RNA sequence: GGACUUUUACUUUGAAAAAAUUAGAGUGUUCAAAGCAGGCGUAUUGCUCGAAUAUAUUAGCAUGGAAUAAUAGAAUAGGACG
RNA sequence: AGGAUAGUGGCCUACCAUGGUUUCAACGGGUAACGGGGAAUAAGGGUUCGAUUCCGGAGAGGGAGCCUGAGAAACGGCUACCACAUCCAAGGAAGGCAGCAGGCGCGCAAAUUACCCAAUCCUAAUUCAGGGAGGUAGUGACAAUAAAUAACGAUACAGGGCCCAUUCGGGUCUUGUAAUUGGAAUGAGUACAAUGUAAAUACCUUAACGAGGAACAAUUGGAGGGCAAGUCUGGUGCCAGCAGCCGCGGUAAUUCCAGCUCCAAUAGCGUAUAUUAAAGUUGUUGCAGUUAAAAAGCUCGUAGUUGAACUUUGGGCCCGGUUGGCC
C-alpha cells in the first residue's frame, strides 16, 4: 500500500554482480553414455563415502 | 440411527438432500453459478492480453520487507483492469507503459500467492515476446 | 522385395484392362496433353454462362467493336 | 471422415518422483543393462503389471473355468514363447513371480551381449543400431527386439554389413586409398 | 433428411462383411433390391474382398460389364446388387456356382455349389396373401411373388424354386422335427432341429433349436429358416454345419492342423 | 371355443440391445503404437488358417420361484359348492 | 359432426360438456444444454467430460411463404420483409463460405487461395463423364510408437584375489582415473539409380561424399523441508530478489544474482487454467452435530419415509448328475 514504493531501484542486484564467463569444458556424453557414466559415478566409483553415501560433498 | 433414511423407498430423500448439501463446496457452487463466466477478471481462461496502465510498487506482508514492482494493466477483452506481478530480478524496465503484456495465474486459482497481498496475476510476455526469454537475453523487445 | 504381378493372355486384353497410368508407366499408351484441372474446371464455369454455341453474341460484339 | 485410428501409452510413471529406495534400484537396471533413460524400464513395469494385474484376475477365478483356462493358456504361452518365462515353472501362479529383470534379459541387447560378438551391452546396443545384427535373415536394429526363444540360435551378423563380409567400410576404405597413395603405386 | 440417403459410411456397413477400417472412408451401400442392406452381400464385396477376382471398384465394374456374373439365372450388372441368403451366384468363367450361406461365426462364406444345385433354390414363405382377382400367391424371404401355389403352403415355410421359371417344385411345412437354418440374432449359422415352439399370442413366437451333437438353444421365428427334416437337408451345407464348437476346442483343432 | 383367471414389488433364465471404442484370442508391422492381416509347396500356370470371444446397466418382452413386503376376500351374509 | 391431411389426432372449424397438470415438484426461470455410442479417472461405490471421425436432430445472416419434384417448407432453388453488403453511364441490376482454400474481425486459442480422381464410394442416359465427397502432399512439438547424440585400445592406483602379497617387483581377467595416443563401427545429411506414386515428395533399398572438440557440441527445471541433489567460492546486506506451502534475504545467505559441482526427467521439460484420484473434506457403501461448524425454544400436524406377531410345518417312497479310497 506503499504508493511511494521506489521502483527506480529494480535490477539493482543482477546489475551489480560481476560478470562471470563460463569455463570451457569438455562435453557431456548425452543419453545411454551419460548414463553408464551416472552408473560408474554412484555404484562403482563410489569416491566419498563418509558417515553414508555423498553425492555431492564439497571441498574438506 | 445415524440421522438419515434408510428405507428401500427413501432415494428420492437421499438424492434430493445430497443435492441440497452439495451446494456446500467451494468448487460445485463455482460450477453451478458459472463464477468464472460472471465474477472472475477472466473468461475462464488460462491467459488474458492487456494495456499496462501504470507501475506499481506493492510493499510486502509481514514478515517480508520488499517492493514487489508490479504493474496495474487493463484487459483488452472486457475492460476489467486487474495487477500482475513482473517476476524477476529486474524486468520491469521490460515493461514500460502503454504496452501489451500477457497475463497467467499464480497458481492458485485466484488466492494471491506468497507476501504479495492482492495480487493474482503475472506476467509471462510484453510486446508478443516471453519475459523470460528478456531476462535471458535470448530475444530483444521489439521497438513497436 | 515384394511386389504384385499379373499376365494377359495377348497385348489387346491388357490394353483394354489395364488403367491408363500403368500404360504409360509402360510406354504402351502415351500421356493426354489436358489443362491444369483449375484451368478446366474455371473453363467449364465460363462456357456454363454460354446458352448456345455463341456465334450470336459474338457477331453482335463485333458488331459494337467495329461500329 | 475416415475411421478414427487407435492409439495408446505403452508406460506410465511412478506417484511418487523423488524416492531414492527405487531410484538407485532403476539406475541399477540401467546401468546394468545399457538403457537409455527411465522410460525404457517404465514400459516393461507397465507391461508387466499389465500381465501381473491379468494372472491375479484370472486366478482369482476357479480352476476349469472356460473364462480361466483359454485366457490362462493363451498367457502362460506367450510367456513361455517369449522366453521370459522358462519352459518348467509353468503356472499362472509362476506368472505373479516375475520381474522386470526377466523381460531386460529377453532385450534384443541382452542376448546380443551374451552370445558374444559384443563384450559389453553398450557396444551390443550401438552394434544393434548400426545395422550389423541379423535375427534371422533380417536385420533389427530395434534393441528391445524382445526375442522368443526360437531365434535365438539365428542371431549373427548381417551379411549386408562389414562383420558379416563383403563390404570393407567407409572409413577403412577411405584410409586405404589414402595408405596407398603415401606408399606409391 | 430431406430423402433417402444414398452414402453408406464405412464404420457403418454391416460388421459380418468384414471390411478393413482404413482404406476407404466410405462402404458400397447396397441398392435396393430382393434382400435388406443389413442382411445383403453386394456383388462388390463378394468379388472384391470374398474371392480376390478383383484388385478394386473399377476392376469389379469390368468384370460385371462384361455380362460375366450373373446372380439367380440373370446378369445383374449392378456394381452394389443385394445378393443376399440362399441366393446363387453364377460365373461364366471359372466354371463354378456359389450359394450365398452364412458360416457358424454368422458371415457370408464362400461355398461352391455344383450345377445341380445351382440350378434351383429355397425361399421362406413371408406371406400368403389373395391377389387381384382372387388369385392367390406368396411371398418369399427374398422379395419374390409367386401366384397359385399349394394350398397347404401356410407361412413361414420353405419352398423350392426352379430359378429357371419362378415355380414352386416342392416345399416343407414347419413343424416339430425339420432341419432349420438360423438367418438373424446371435444364433447366425446355427443349423438344428425344432423341439418345439412357444405360442405367445401378441408376437415373437419362439423357437427350441437342438444341435446335431445336443446343443439346445432358442430363438425367434423370424430368424428361423427351415431347409430340410432330420437329416437329408435340402441345400449342401456349407464347410462346418453350423455347430458352433467352442473357442477352446477351435483352438486346439486348429493346432491340430497347423502342427499337423 | 368359454361352466377361465385377485393385483404387484422382488429374484432366475432367455431373445434382442449398430459399428467403432473397451476387455481379450491369433498373427515377427524388422520391434512397437498399429493393422487384420497372413502361412505353406519342388513356384512345373497353387494349396490353405483367419478376420474369434466377453460385457454393454434402466425400462419393455417372454420365463421358473412364491421366502421377504404390500394388497383382496364370508359379518345386517347381497357368501361358496350342484 | 364436418373440413383439411398421405394418413390418426383440437390438426382446424361448429355445437356441447368442464375438464386437464401439480409438493411423487406442475408452471415459471437459468444453462458458459444439441442427445447418444462414448471419454478421463477410477479397490468397490462413484466424480467429471462428450462442439468434434459413427448414429439421430436442427440450421444455412434473421424470419415467413412457396414452386418443382417420389422425396425439400431446399436456401451453391425462388418470393417478400429486416439487417448487412456489391456494380452503375443513376435508368437499373446482382447477393448469402455453419462446403474447400483463403482474407478481415475476435481473442489465450487453431494450417495451403497446392495436386489428383489412382484408391473409397456416389451420381447420371452411364464401363468412359463429374465429384474441394474423398484421396495426396504443404503447415503442424495436439496426442501417441520406436529410439542417434558414441563403442573398443597405453603408465602411477584403494588391493577386493595367490608364495604368511617379506621388494610401486608377478596374468591380479583391472568395468573402475589422468587434454595425451590407434584403428575400427555408422547414420544425420547429400545424391547414381531403381522402387515408391495419377504424377510426385518422403519411407524401405542403394553407386560414390559424409568424425575427432565425432563444433555433427540436448534441453528443461531444480540442489532448506515436503522431495532426489552443496555448510563449495564470489556478489548483495529485509535491498535486489526468491518462495505452490512452511519460509529465505538487514555484512560468514547450503533458499536471491553468478561460477563450479551435483540432482531429476530427457527430444523433451517447465508454467497457467480446468478436471479426476488423493477426499470417509458430500458420506448408499461411508462423515459430522456436548465443548472444534452444525439438535429448530417447545408441542401439534399433512404430504414423505418407516411401521408387532400369526395361515402347509414336519415326515416317507421313487426317478435322475457330480474337484470324491483299486477295471
Ligand atoms: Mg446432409
Ligand atoms: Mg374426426
Ligand atoms: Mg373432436
Ligand atoms: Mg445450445
Ligand atoms: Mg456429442
Ligand atoms: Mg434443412
Ligand atoms: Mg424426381
Ligand atoms: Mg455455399
Ligand atoms: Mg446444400
Ligand atoms: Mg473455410
Ligand atoms: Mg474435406
Ligand atoms: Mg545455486
Ligand atoms: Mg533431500
Ligand atoms: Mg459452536
Ligand atoms: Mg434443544
Ligand atoms: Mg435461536
Amino acid at each position: 500500500a506503499k504508493v511511494h514504493g521506489s521502483l527506480a531501484r529494480a535490477g539493482k542486484v543482477k546489475s551489480q554482480t560481476p560478470k562471470v564467463e563460463k569455463t570451457e569444458k569438455p562435453k557431456k556424453p548425452k543419453g545411454r553414455a551419460y548414463k553408464r557414466l551416472l552408473y560408474t559415478r554412484r555404484f562403482v566409483n563410489v569416491t566419498l563415502v563418509n558417515g553414508k553415501r555423498r553425492m555431492n560433498p564439497g571441498p574438506s | 440411527g445415524k440421522g438419515k433414511p434408510r428405507g428401500l423407498n427413501s432415494a428420492r430423500k437421499l438424492r434430493v438432500h445430497r443435492r441440497n448439501n452439495r451446494w456446500a463446496e467451494n468448487n460445485y457452487k463455482k460450477r453451478l453459478l458459472g463464477t468464472a463466466f460472471k465474477s472472475s477478471p477472466f473468461g475462464g481462461s488460462s491467459h488474458a492480453k492487456g494495456i499496462v496502465l501504470e507501475k506499481l510498487g506493492i510493499e510486502s506482508k509481514q514478515p517480508n520487507s520488499a517492493i514487489r514492482k508490479c504493474v496495474r494493466v487493463q484487459l483488452i477483452k472486457n475492460g476489467k483492469k486487474v495487477t500482475a506481478f513482473v517476476p524477476n530480478d529486474g524486468c520491469l524496465n521490460f515493461v514500460d507503459e502503454n504496452d501489451e503484456v500477457l497475463l497467467a495465474g499464480f497458481g492458485r486459482k485466484g488466492k494471491a500467492k506468497g507476501d504479495i497481498p492482492g495480487v493474482r496475476f503475472k506476467v509471462v510476455k510484453v510486446s508478443g515476446v516471453s519475459l523470460l526469454a528478456l531476462w535471458k537475453e535470448k530475444k530483444e523487445k521489439p521497438r513497436s | 522385395s515384394v511386389g504384385f504381378g499379373l499376365v494377359y493372355n495377348s497385348v489387346a486384353e491388357a490394353k483394354k484392362f489395364e488403367p491408363t497410368y500403368r500404360l504409360v508407366r509402360y510406354g504402351l499408351a502415351e500421356k493426354v496433353e489436358k489443362a491444369s484441372r483449375q484451368q478446366r474446371k474455371q473453363k467449364k464455369n465460363r462456357d456454363k454462362k454460354i446458352f448456345g454455341t455463341g456465334k450470336r453474341l459474338a457477331k453482335k460484339v463485333a458488331r459494337r467493336n467495329a461500329d | 471422415p475416415r475411421a478414427p485410428r487407435t492409439y495408446s501409452k505403452t508406460y506410465s510413471t511412478p506417484k511418487r518422483p523423488y524416492e531414492s529406495s527405487r531410484l538407485d534400484a532403476e539406475l541399477k537396471l540401467a546401468g546394468e543393462f545399457g538403457l537409455k533413460n527411465k522410460k525404457e524400464i517404465y514400459r516393461i513395469s507397465f507391461q508387466l503389471s499389465k500381465i501381473r494385474r491379468a494372472a491375479r484376475d484370472l486366478l482369482t477365478r476357479d480352476e476349469k473355468d472356460p473364462k480361466r483356462l483359454f485366457e490362462g493358456n493363451a498367457l502362460i504361452r506367450r510367456l513361455v514363447r517369449v522366453g521370459v518365462l522358462s519352459e518348467d515353472k509353468k503356472k499362472l501362479d509362476y506368472v505373479l513371480a516375475l520381474k522386470v529383470e526377466d523381460f531386460l534379459e529377453r532385450r534384443l541387447q541382452t542376448q546380443v551381449y551374451k552370445l558374444g560378438l559384443a563384450k559389453s551391452v553398450h557396444h551390443a546396443r550401438v552394434l544393434i543400431t548400426q545395422r550389423h545384427i541379423a535375427v534371422g535373415k533380417q536385420i533389427v536394429n530395434i534393441p528391445s527386439f524382445m526375442v522368443r526363444l526360437d531365434s535365438e540360435k539365428h542371431i549373427d551378423f548381417a551379411p549386408t554389413s562389414p562383420f558379416g563380409g563383403a563390404r570393407p567400410g567407409r572409413v577403412a576404405r577411405r584410409n586405404a586409398a589414402r595408405k596407398a597413395e603415401a606408399s606409391g603405386e | 433428411a430431406r430423402g433417402p440417403k444414398k452414402h453408406l459410411k464405412r464404420l457403418a456397413a454391416p460388421h459380418h462383411w468384414l471390411l478393413d477400417k482404413l482404406s476407404g472412408c466410405y462402404a458400397p451401400r447396397p441398392s435396393a433390391g430382393p434382400h435388406k442392406l443389413r442382411e445383403s452381400l453386394p456383388l462388390i464385396v463378394f468379388l472384391r474382398n470374398r474371392l480376390k477376382y478383383a484388385l478394386n471398384g473399377r476392376e469389379v465394374k469390368a468384370i460385371l460389364m462384361q455380362r460375366h456374373v450373373k446372380v439367380d439365372g440373370k446378369v445383374r450388372t449392378d456394381t452394389t446388387y443385394p445378393a443376399g441368403f440362399m441366393d446363387v451366384i453364377t460365373l461364366d468363367a471359372t466354371n463354378e456356382n456359389f450359394r450365398l450361406v452364412y458360416d457358424v461365426k454368422g458371415r457370408f462364406a464362400v461355398h461352391r455349389i455344383t450345377d445341380e444345385e445351382a440350378s434351383y433354390k429355397l425361399g421362406k414363405v413371408k406371406k400368403v396373401q389373395l391377389g387381384k382377382k382372387g388369385v392367390p400367391y406368396v411371398v418369399t424371404h427374398d422379395g419374390r411373388t409367386i401366384r397359385y401355389p399349394d394350398p397347404n403352403i401356410k407361412v413361414n415355410d420353405t419352398v423350392k424354386i426352379d430359378l429357371a421359371s419362378g415355380k414352386i417344385t416342392d416345399f416343407i411345412k414347419f413343424d416339430a422335427g425339420k432341419l432349420v437354418y438360423v438367418t438373424g440374432g446371435r444364433n447366425l449359422g446355427r443349423i438344428g432341429t425344432i423341439v418345439h415352439k412357444e405360442r405367445h399370442d401378441g408376437g415373437f413366437d419362439l423357437v427350441h433349436i437342438k444341435d446335431s451333437l445336443d446343443n439346445t438353444f432358442v430363438t425367434r421365428l423370424n430368424n428361423v429358416f427351415v431347409i430340410g427334416e432330420q437329416g437329408k437337408p435340402y441345400i449342401s451345407l456349407p464347410k462346418g454345419k453350423g455347430i458352433k464348437l467352442s473357442i477352446a476346442e477351435e483352438r486346439d483343432r486348429r493346432r491340430a492342423q497347423q502342427g499337423l
